């Protein structure tokens, strides 16, 4: 269960957007939990394109060159349901529709942004 | 009408004439539209047959 | 020799006279009572000031416009910032409690209109997204009565209830909600409508911040409507009072 | 049983039963010889079908997925919800609160996939089916440690054979399921809407527990839930429009019924 | 269901006199009608809604 | 420990049940179980309406 | 707690239900009844239909304007094309019937006016040729009610009937038509008049085509009268129920 | 049981049990011993096998029809009418009105069509049988979500076991079933003559419920009727020609009986 | 709740039957049910006609 | 059910030929109506061409060219019993069979005129 999974963000440029995708988890989940950030460009190049991800307890910020040292994690807890990423440089190219993914066994939850930069 | 509340009410007024017709509709309750969406209808769908007297109340 | 259409109800240092009323209707057939040393769960005492959480609490009025869609209430949210029963709650975990709703209207021979008075329990709403659910805000207004839409309201990304008075927010239809306790009011034949409704959950004690029982809607299925030289504006006063509260697990105040 | 019409006679008195008031919100609960002359008839009718227990104790599939002898999904896990079926859920969705014993049977089915594989033997395949109750491990893979089954009930089924059947004693940490929750798990109210620990039963878990063939082989599983010693409480208004999210009771707008050429009109 | 065999009746209302108001007051009015079953309905054969639909699980 | 009951036959006969599980809830539908209360849904009013005298 | 001015009469598959009336005129105190085998002469069993022939049956309604003299109806002709009740008479020699008269009119307590309801039997009416009879078709109007004249009618070579209102067609005063079985509605007090008329002839059973038992007259006293703004047109429909009906002579239909 | 013979001894009287008269329309009635002597005889022979329970009580293939497990042909489906064989028919239009139990049992056999497809490996088949009541949503399609059977009986056949059997109770608006009806449905009298609302009691819809082989299937269904605590009313005279429609008592017209080459001719 | 009844045997023996459905339209045939009227078909007249009398 | 299925109908050149296909549906008839009016021409060509077709509450007037314009459903509602067609200008070659379909699951009813023009 994300917490209004689609919605829509707008923000100036060069003014740090800021995704949240706080969840909460059911019981019956037990399961290792796995967050995948997947961006899908406006471009309409190919899309689904993995950008941040977060497996085994670690962090892995090396899947989309565009956004290069420029996607963290805001919280350092991540087990806890806060689960967000913030863009520190908003650009033009940034416009696009960014899915996030929280994936704890039994169960996938997932949530839809689509990001407008001014 | 069936996308308002005007559906539900029936109109009357003050007419130069007799004998005219407010309204008029089957006994129908399972298949008419009129009754299909009543708490009648809405449970006779999931019976074949149906058998005893109805009640209509006009206010 | 008393008239059929005459009443007084007297809840602690408040009393209502209704001298154009149609009767009383005390929801299933069962009057609030408290809880039985066999039905109970928290083992500690717990605390009933009866005399001031039970009292007649008057909200604000409306008006009834001859456009106005319908208003609805969350009974145990309405009153959680009047009086002791809103403060009661800020300290106490558990709550359950019944309530007496005595909807209030009058308007003159000439005026011609209808009202529906109905309390539905558990009354989840549905939201215009189809993919989010409605915000905190929309749905619960504290002080205030939400109002019905006639018009759909628009889908897009964002948390709005929608307020489809046809649907009436539960994808119903409005004409089934007769089902529930409810009254009506008629311009014609009454001022006035009284509903007592027993305290109704699946668990014996609940949480009365995050957690409401039941909602109250009064939606007009006939258009209020009136000839010119007549009184225009015609308000609509609700009073709830809580019937038989108690509450268990004392903490520190917050929600 | 029904009641009994009884007979009556031409009244001219000051007793007016039809003349009433529909404010009180009191059924009028006016007989037909009230109104008009009747004759006395003895009805046998009896309302039988009509209790809560004859309309909700049928079996209703709620859910169908499969899973393979080989390749990537060799598993299929679902939690228990009975949302997923519109069917079911409906008839459930007619009063809020329901009390009752569920039993489960489920239909296992196994279709052999195209393949170049030459010389196919197969041999009888074996299913098993595993119960996980809330907070009880979750198998990770087909061969992982967790289907030994120790605590968890499990049942074993061969194919040509009846299909398997077990009976689940009525489960919540409350005194009633509720069909309808008005509220945030969150005392914060910052949560999805109508969430509820309430009404939260397991996972069931379908593998094969043997490959049976060098082919490929894709197996079908159907889940059955039939209701018993059902109870239910504080009636509410049938769905008008189709259900969008099993979460959710997000609906889209409908017209309250279907329109006619004018009033008066005595057809469709 | 429809059925011409099992035809049920014609349910019709007329005015037996005229609505007659007096003067600054509404001429048109409106009523409302509520339908019940007496204490001899029965209903027999379970079958399944028409109503709802669907095509895919939820 | 046998139960005989009376089956459901048409107007104008018998069967025997045995429970082989002590769980109780592996027992079969209380179909035979008929019982009327509409007086709380048609009319929870406070006063009891008497037809014959008018409502107000 | 019945209301003294509340009433319903149900006769075969008909109801009437009068919120607002005066009371009921039981003829000269004789209830309708059959034929005893004392007073009886028609040796043949007589037919008896009872629920079809006895029930209401609603004849056309009329206007009444501000100037309308009156109108009279031949109860037994009026219902010789309607229902059962008109075949029966078609194909039977003898007949003996009882009445009940319903006169219906409403109005708005704003509306002020009068009218007389009386059952006159054998209401022999004068003609304006003073050596003529009246027509068949001047007296007897089936499916129609026959008006009275205000301005005296000519007097020529015709068979008109006089319809002088004041006369009444019978030469007598129209003050002194009390004497008869009547009610009185006054739209500031009655809403309706009922009456019941029990059979009266000199002989036992009579032919129901060439003879007329009872006649049915309203005629307003004091006019119809109200303000600019209010509802002109003001109808008038009047309800007739056979009661014990009986026939002998059963033959071809004709007349 | 049936009448015992009694003796008799050569009698010279005025009674004449042997003269009468056949216009009375009464049957004659006179044993063997009011005409010629004969000896006292004690019969043991019973009339039980010509009851109507025990004529009436056996199974009769009404209607068979096929479905595949591919192709266009996905899913058959037939309305429950016992005027589809001759033989069951006959027997029933003995009498006017027949009120009884129906009890069906269904024969379900696959056979592998011809086709080049190779690797061929067929999983056990499992048939799912539903029954529709009037008025019931009926599936568009064999993947379609009517399938669910929530309200609808439905029976699921897997090849290999006994054939699956229901009972069902006697179902009619009317008192009693009218094997034949003279009139018309529309008070107008303009429709198809002899249909009645009556002896309507439901479709039967009946798929695979997996492909089970690449290769093609197709599996033919038998329906038996068998009546149970059957009642007869007005016995009429047995059908002489041969049946043409279903639907109407049309008949061609045909000799009263077969030729003999004259009278006073012992053979045909 | 067993009913024993006599099995059908030549002339010149006993069977135990149990019901386990409550439904009733779910028991067996009744084929133990010889009952003979033909009174009516062959001599639905209104006077009886004695045998030994002459018809008419 | 359809009143009358086998009939033939007799009329001159020009006279407009009304062709009736009034039917009755039983109650287990619950599926989607579809109408289909095929036609089997007199020359011997290909046989069961259709010329009009009713089916999701819509018309289709071109499925054979000779008729163009010429078939219109006689009456609006369509889905009463009364589903019959009238060819306005009666020819020479209109003589043929006409078949008519109504198909509503489960059942299909099927009517079959003869038309002769003098």
């Amino acid at each position: 269960s994300i917490t209004t999974p689609e919605e829509m963000i707008e923000k100036a440029k060069g003014e740090t957007a800021y995704l949240p995708c706080k969840f909460t988890l059911s019981p019956e989940d037990q399961g290792p939990l796995d967050i995948e950030w997947l961006i899908s460009p406006a471009d309409n190049q190919k899309v689904d394109q993995v950008i941040i991800l977060y497996s085994g307890d670690k962090i892995y910020d090396d899947y989309y060159p565009d956004l290069k040292g420029r996607v963290h994690f805001t919280s350092n807890d991540l087990k806890s349901g806060d689960a967000s990423i913030n863009v520190t440089n908003l650009q033009l190219s940034d416009i696009g529709t960014y899915q996030c993914k929280v994936k704890k066994a039994p169960g996938v939850a997932n949530k839809k942004i689509h990001l407008v930069v001014l | 009408k069936v996308n308002s509340m005007e559906a539900y009410q029936i109109p009357v007024r003050s007419n130069e004439g007799s004998g005219t017709q407010v309204f008029g509709f089957p006994l129908q309750p399972g298949y008419s539209s009129v009754f299909s969406r009543t708490l009648l209808g809405e449970i006779l769908n999931y019976y074949t047959h149906w058998s005893g007297s109805i009640k209509l109340t006009f206010m | 020799g008393y008239s059929d259409r005459a009443r007084s109800i007297t809840l602690g240092n408040s009393t209502i006279t209704t001298q154009e009323c149609a009767n009383v209707v005390v929801g299933y057939g069962v009057w609030p009572d408290y809880l039985k040393d066999s039905e109970a769960t928290a083992e500690d005492q717990p605390t009933q000031p009866d005399v001031a959480t039970c009292r007649f609490y008057t909200l604000d009025s409306v008006q009834w416009q001859k456009t106005s869609p319908g208003w609805w209430w969350k009974l145990p949210d309405a009153l959680s910032n009047l009086g002791l029963f809103g403060q009661n709650m800020q300290y106490h975990y558990l709550g359950r409690t019944g309530y007496t709703v005595h909807v209030q209207c009058n308007a003159s021979k000439f005026h011609q209109g209808c009202l529906l008075v109905v309390c539905v329990p558990e009354a989840e709403m549905g939201c215009a997204t189809l993919d989010n659910t409605p915000s905190s805000a929309e749905l619960l207004g504290g002080d205030s009565a939400k109002e019905f839409a006639d018009k759909p309201v628009a889908s897009g990304s964002n948390k709005l209830v929608q307020r489809v008075v046809y649907n009436a927010g539960m994808g119903v239809g409005v004409g089934n909600l007769t089902i529930f306790p409810h009254q009506w009011i008629n311009l014609r034949t009454n001022n006035s409508a009284t509903i007592v409704m027993p305290y109704t959950n699946s668990v014996p004690m609940d949480n009365m911040f995050r957690h409401n029982n039941v909602t109250l809607m009064v939606i007009p299925f006939v258009p209020l409507d009136y000839c010119p030289g007549s009184t225009t504006y015609v308000p609509i006063t609700v009073t709830i009072a809580p019937m038989c509260a108690e509450y268990n697990g004392l903490r520190l105040a917050g929600h | 049983r029904v009641a009994d019409t009884v007979g009556t006679g031409p009244t001219n008195s000051e007793a007016i039963p039809a003349l009433t008031a529909a404010e009180t919100g009191h059924t009028s609960q006016v007989v037909p010889g009230d109104t008009m002359q009747t004759r006395h008839v003895k009805n046998y009718h009896s309302r039988s079908e009509s209790t809560i227990e004859n309309f909700l104790c049928r079996s209703a599939c709620v859910y169908f997925t499969e899973y393979e002898n080989s390749g990537a999904k060799r598993y299929a896990e679902w939690v228990l919800t009975p949302r997923q079926a519109a069917q079911l859920r409906r008839k459930l969705e007619f009063f809020t609160y329901v009390r009752f014993d569920l039993e489960l049977t489920f239909v296992i089915t196994s279709t052999q996939q195209p393949s170049t594989t030459q010389n196919q033997d197969a041999q009888i395949l074996t299913h098993q089916i595993m119960y996980v109750p809330p907070g009880g491990p979750v198998p990770d893979k087909v061969d992982s440690y967790v289907w030994q089954t120790s605590t968890n009930p499990s049942v074993f089924w061969t194919e040509g054979n009846a299909p398997p059947r077990m009976s689940i004693p009525f489960l919540s940490i409350g005194n009633a399921y509720s069909n309808f929750y008005d509220g945030w798990s969150e005392f914060s109210r910052n949560g999805v809407y109508g969430i509820n620990t309430l009404n939260n039963m397991g996972t069931l878990y379908a593998r094969h527990v043997n490959a049976g063939s060098t082919g490929p082989i894709k197996s079908t599983i159907r889940i059955y839930f039939k209701p018993k010693h059902v109870k239910a409480w504080i009636p509410r208004p049938p769905r008008l429009c189709q259900y969008e999210k099993a979460k959710n009771v997000n609906f889209q707008p409908s017209g309250v019924t279907t329109t006619r050429q004018s009033i008066t009109t005595m057809t469709n | 269901t429809s059925d011409e065999y099992t035809a049920g009746g014609f349910i019709t209302c007329w005015y037996q006199t005229n609505i007659v108001v007096p003067a600054d007051a509404q001429s048109s009015c409106y009523i409302m009608c509520f339908v019940s079953a007496c204490n001899d309905f029965s209903v027999r054969l379970l079958k399944d809604t028409p109503f709802i639909s669907q095509q895919n699980f939820f | 420990g046998a139960q005989v009951s009376t089956q459901k036959t048409g107007a104008h006969i018998h069967y025997t049940n045995i429970n082989y599980y002590k769980d109780a809830a592996s027992n079969s539908a209380n179909r035979q179980d008929f019982t009327q209360d509409p007086g709380k849904f048609t009319e929870p009013v406070k006063d009891i309406m008497i037809k014959s005298l008018p409502a107000l």
